[PDB]
């Protein structure tokens, strides 16, 4: 039946003749091309060329209008004829585009068939004012475990991810796709989140690795991939940190809660850069424009955590940076450090040290504190906070050290002993549930005794235990919320019972 | 189409025409001389007149000179008829051997392959370098590129993956040079017959060869590495054959865009290169991919300016590379070769469900102890060496056997050294350093590891030593 | 400057990359004493009985 | 006693060597800093000059 | 002399008031300047004044030319923008530093980094 649908389509499609406010082109180069005529153009109204490429128009000038091309320049000759569209850009969004990959203005790229979604929207829109927002609460649940303790993420917080080349910045922001499983096949409404992700400029290769990735771990029904590639042209690589806000603030909008992820910004400042330098405008620091600070700041204050009387949504945002030899104090990464809330500083050095995830705890932050942490978790990683704080203090004693108190010899064996339950494998994501049990082991001071090479081993068999032979005990903790009395004891001599016969 | 030239300010010259104007990335045969100069389109200023630049020089231009048109991009001859010759930039042979007859004639200018062509899968490819292999480990169809500043090998190991790989590969293999000395690419035609791969006399020949040197035009070091990868393409997409692809240098692509760009009117963006700097790097490295009709490895040598991988023409290749081995003149300055930095170069298969459990934790225990040796250098410049603790005596002695045990005697550089050429396999590179780093090892001086092929001629080299005293 | 994410910090292998007076001290410190290390291990390299049977 | 005379000559001619040295760190913090905005100021210039003769 | 047998060399002294001068030169005439206020091909300069110093072969003469270009640097600086583009085409290097010259080795060369390539091992049979 494949000649019936190519000839359903043709007679149910719309050939009806209109007018336009065409104007020739004057002087196509490097992607800029130069309209005259066009005389009831707003500023940044799509109109589209005759070859079949689209059109930004961005410079309204007296005598001409500099519009940017949305393809190759080398399908506009001098003397074409540029129609108006009269409407400004605006993306499909709806809960259709879910479980799909889409390119920066809503087109299907995966070819499985066109959205079916019934809605639009614009890209240009405005954040909520100070009223309708209300104060983060709820908790963001990563899976990291140096992330939940240390550096808490809420519902509806900025926080940056920072680093160098190389060094799992990529990999922090996948399995908190994952991670997200558990809620999102489950019956609570209010403690599901949906997931999307924006590659600003990578290779087709990449991407195609990564959707295979979250394909595999059944993570690709509630995700969205916007891809803006690096062979696409340079205002498409603009339009694609915008073109995702849009999609999610569909769901703010109506009562439900959202994430994204920007891969990565550093890469937007510069494809926006060519554009400014091509149309002529007067440059600045590094030859970005004046106006790069209002670039990043009205795409991060989008993310806001509403209140009950509109709907009780939010919008978390997780952008990515790359830092230049560690110097954060360029010019993009001091815009963007200033505009969010917290920064999570992975290093290289710890990489090869063995620290993986390389979070540095000493450097990263969170001004939203401990309001955004569950009661079970802010208890035992309150003093395990100021426990890991005074060891990093006394860290440059280790190498040699021998003759020393034994607070100071204490305060190392605690120290090391805590850093091995941060490490965890990629792809591992746990629960919060497990996560509490594992801190409440190291940080009461069950572990000075068992040797620190041991503490890796000691984790996997102690935690495969407990979900199987304790689960009734890990439903009390996920349900309550705190780690009550009753629990305390119970929790006590479990950790005690592993412990004795453990060795075999 | 005729046309007129109005002006020539340096490689970029002015051509009016009057009624019929060609596109943008056309050829335009200047009437005239004596040789074959062709003019490429590159914008649109109005009032009928474009602005080109030039493929060879622009002496003995004069303003009134009639332009032809083609009608099409630089369309080299293509084929199966053009391996074992040096060709030009449009296609003129400049071996000397007569004209290349071929029926395919391919434009240098085309599009990338869509997100539903792209392959997905992964393996590895042996090489026979212990560096290489044990740390950032190559990959089939996967693009590999080779760092490091002026003078500390990037040549000779893009020689060594010739010497390798070429010979027992069942396909073709394209190389292409771009901007660097015109020595050695008389260096490679002659180190290519006494091999046999290029050969002259029959139809059996496996290599093709495009060649852009140093002393060309501007214009000319920025269009041969867009037709060293239309030859490479048709053996992917035309036939179906498993293509290498050799690129030294590309940092000489990027340079010289950066000399033609003020003179077409742009404003230059940070230290000094264009600011469509990372738009047409990138519409050339998405043309070298795996695709579901072919694959191609690709190797490429990328020169880093000064030693400072943050200039911004190294610092983007970055995110159109799988494998990146990092070259580096403070461990060339040591004599330990191939200068290769462990602990900056990575791969993406460097993964336990990939290369298995048994790879995974030896390479990460590789670097866990360099890494470790480093921070102790801090304490010794104070201190001093026998005041450490017997400890951390140990674990500098084994870090040092493991920097001496990853330099091999090269085949390419029999010249230079006058030691014989090793080729270690996988399965060996492994068992040698468990067992340096287990301790099996404890009872041999540093000196019986240095430029050692297996582990086997560790202890025979180490006995040798031992008489002479 | 270090007491802030801005401000200058020194890693790890930093007195070998300068290479001034310490970082030349500290490399012919590292040679001059496996030097002495290459003696004592080839000394008694050559005490294997089996050699002096050959011998 | 000359396990005692030599353990606190130890303590003072080690506490001279991180007074030297953070006397001398800070000096080298000043010509960072000045050396710093020369940078900014001069590949500033070179940006502006470019375009103003374009 | 390189297309008729014989033999030549000749010296540059030197190749950085050579392009000083065409900075010059070549901003008068109204042209953009690029980093460090040089022009934006002081690459194409060099690298087709030493790309003519080739050795020829039999059936063509045999005859040769041998460069020894001459670069002045700053202050022991090898990292700026004109010492950095020769570097990358000349193929050996010499590098004589003020460092040895007072403490009393003349000619003052580091021998550490004064590489070369050999030229296929045509030094001698003796030395
Ligand atoms: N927790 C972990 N433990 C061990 N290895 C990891 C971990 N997370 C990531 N890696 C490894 O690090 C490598 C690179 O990580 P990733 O690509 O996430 O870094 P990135 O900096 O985001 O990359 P890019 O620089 O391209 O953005 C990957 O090969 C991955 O296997
Ligand atoms: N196998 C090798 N190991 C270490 N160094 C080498 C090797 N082969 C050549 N070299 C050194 O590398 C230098 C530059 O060689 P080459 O690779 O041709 O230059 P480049 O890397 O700058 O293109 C030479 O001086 C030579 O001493
Ligand atoms: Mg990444
Ligand atoms: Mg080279």
């Amino acid at each position: 039946e494949v000649s019936s649908i190519l000839e359903e389509r043709i007679l149910g499609a719309d050939t009806s003749v209109d007018l336009e406010e065409t104007g020739r082109v004057l002087s196509i180069g490097d992607g800029i091309a130069r309209v005259h005529g066009l005389r009831n153009v707003q500023a940044e109204e799509m109109v589209e060329f005759s070859s079949g490429l689209k059109g930004m128009s961005l410079n309204l000038e007296p005598d001409n209008v500099g519009v940017v091309v949305f393809g190759n320049d080398k399908l506009i000759k001098e003397g074409d004829i540029v129609k108006r569209t009269g409407a400004i850009v605006d993306v499909p969004v709806g809960e259709e585009l879910l479980g799909r990959v889409v390119d920066a203005l809503g087109n299907a790229i995966d070819g499985k068939g066109p959205i079916g979604s019934k809605t639009r929207r614009r890209v240009g829109l405005k954040a909520p004012g100070i009223i309708p927002r209300i104060s983060v609460r709820e908790p963001m649940q990563t899976g990291i475990k140096a992330v939940d303790s240390l550096v808490p993420i809420g519902r509806g917080q900025r926080e940056l991810i920072i680093g160098d080349r190389q060094t799992g910045k990529t990999s922090i922001a996948i399995d908190t796709i994952i991670n997200q499983k558990r809620f999102n096949d489950g019956t609570d409404e209010k403690k599901k989140l949906y997931c999307i992700y924006v590659a600003i400029g990578q290779k087709r290769s990449t991407v195609a690795q990564l959707v295979k990735r979250l394909t595999d771990a059944d993570a690709m029904k509630y995700t969205i991939v916007v891809s803006a590639t690096a062979s696409d042209a340079a205002p498409l690589q603009y339009l694609a940190p915008y073109s995702g806000c849009s999609m999610g603030e569909y769901f703010r909008d109506n009562g439900k809660h959202a994430l994204i992820i920007y891969d990565d910004l550093s890469k937007q400042a510069v494809a926006y850069r060519q554009m400014s330098l091509l149309l002529r405008r007067p440059p600045g620091r590094e030859a970005y424009p004046g106006d790069v600070f209002y670039l990043h700041s009205r795409l991060l204050e989008r993310a806001a955590k509403m209140n009950d009387a509109f709907g009780g949504g939010s919008l978390t945002a997780l952008p990515v940076i790359e830092t230049q030899a560690g110097d954060v104090s360029a010019y993009i990464p001091t815009n963007v450090i200033s505009i969010t809330d917290g920064q999570i500083f992975l290093e290289t050095e710890l990489f090869y040290k063995g620290i993986r995830p390389a979070i540095n705890v000493g450097l990263s932050v969170s001004r939203v504190g401990s309001a955004a942490q569950t009661r079970a978790m802010k208890q035992v990683a309150g003093t395990m906070k100021l426990e890991l704080a005074q060891y990093r203090e006394v860290a440059a004693f280790a190498q040699f050290g021998s003759d020393l108190d034994a607070a100071t010899q204490q305060l190392l064996s605690r120290g090391v002993r805590l850093t091995e339950l941060l490490k965890q494998g990629q792809y591992a994501p746990m629960a919060i549930e497990e996560q509490v049990a594992v801190i409440y082991a190291g940080v009461r001071g069950y572990l000075d005794k068992l040797e620190p090479s041991k503490i890796t081993k000691f984790e996997n068999a102690f935690l495969s235990h407990v979900i199987s032979q304790h689960q009734a005990l890990l439903g009390k903790i996920r349900a309550d919320g705190k780690i009550s009395e009753e629990t305390d004891a119970k929790l006590k001599e479990i950790v005690t019972n592993f412990l004795a016969g453990f060795e075999a | 189409a005729t046309g007129r030239i109005v002006a020539v300010i340096g490689a970029v010259v002015d051509v009016q025409f009057d009624e019929g104007l060609p596109p943008i990335l056309n050829a335009l045969e200047v009437q005239g001389r004596e040789t074959r100069l062709v003019l490429e389109v590159a914008q649109h200023l109005g009032e009928s007149t474009v602005r080109t630049i030039a493929m060879d020089g622009t002496e003995g231009l004069v303003r009134g000179q009639k332009v032809l048109d083609s009608g099409a991009p630089i369309k080299i001859p293509v084929g199966p008829e053009t391996l074992g010759r040096i060709m030009n930039v449009i296609g003129e042979p400049i071996d000397e051997r007569g004209p290349i007859k071929t029926k395919q004639f391919a434009a240098i200018h085309a599009e990338a392959p869509e997100f539903m062509e792209m392959s997905v899968e992964q393996e590895i490819l042996v090489t026979g370098i212990k560096v290489v292999d044990l740390l950032a480990p190559y990959a089939k169809g996967g693009k590999i590129g080779l760092f490091g500043g002026a003078g500390v090998g990037k040549t000779v190991l893009i020689m060594e993956l010739i010497n390798n790989v070429a010979k027992a590969h069942g396909g073709y293999s394209v190389f292409a040079g771009v901007g660097e000395r015109t020595r050695e690419g008389n260096d490679l035609y002659h180190e290519m017959i006494e091999s046999g791969v290029i050969n002259l006399k029959d139809a059996t020949s496996k290599v093709a060869l495009v060649y852009g040197q140093m002393n060309e035009p501007p214009g000319a070091r920025a269009r041969v590495a867009l037709t060293g990868l239309t030859v490479a393409e048709y053996f992917r997409d035309q036939e179906g054959q498993d293509v290498l692809l050799f690129i030294d240098n590309i940092f000489r692509f990027t340079q010289a865009g950066s000399e033609v760009s003020a003179l077409l009117g742009r404003i230059p963006s940070a230290v000094g290169y264009q600011p469509t700097l990372a738009t047409d790097m990138g519409t050339m490295q998405e043309r070298i991919t795996t695709t579901k009709k072919g694959s191609i490895t690709s190797v490429q040598a990328i020169y880093v300016p000064a030693d400072d991988l943050t200039d911004p023409a190294p610092a983007t290749t970055f995110a159109h590379l799988d494998a990146t081995t990092v070259l580096s003149r403070a461990i060339a300055e040591l004599g330990i070769y191939p200068a290769v930095d462990p602990l900056d170069s990575t791969s993406r298969i460097m993964d336990p469900n990939i290369v298995g459990s048994e790879h995974y934790d030896v390479a990460r225990g590789v670097q866990k102890i360099l890494q470790d040796y480093k921070s102790l250098q801090d304490i010794i410049a104070i201190l001093g060496m026998d005041e450490l603790s017997e400890e951390d005596k140990l674990t500098v002695s084994r870090a040092r056997k493991i920097q001496r045990f990853l330099s091999q005697p090269f085949q390419v550089a029999e010249v230079f050294t006058g030691h014989l050429g090793k080729l270690v396999p996988l399965k060996e590179t492994i068992k040698g350093f468990q067992q340096i780093l287990a301790g099996e090892y404890d009872h041999l001086p540093e000196q019986a590891f240095y430029m050692v092929g297996p582990i086997e001629e560790a202890v025979a080299k180490a006995d040798k030593l031992a008489e002479e005293h | 400057s270090s007491d802030t994410p801005e401000g200058v910090r020194s890693g790890a292998g930093a007195v070998r990359d300068a290479g001034g007076a310490f970082g030349k001290k500290e490399q012919a410190d590292e040679e001059r004493y496996f030097r002495a290390r290459a003696r004592e291990q080839l000394a008694a390299l050559k005490k294997h009985h089996e050699n002096e049977i050959s011998h | 006693e000359s396990t005692t005379s030599e353990q606190s000559a130890r303590m003072t001619a080690m506490d001279n060597a991180s007074k030297n040295a953070s006397e001398m760190i800070d000096k080298l913090t000043l010509t960072f800093n000045r050396t710093r905005q020369a940078v900014i100021t001069k590949e500033l210039i070179e940006i502006i000059s470019g375009a103003a003769a374009l």
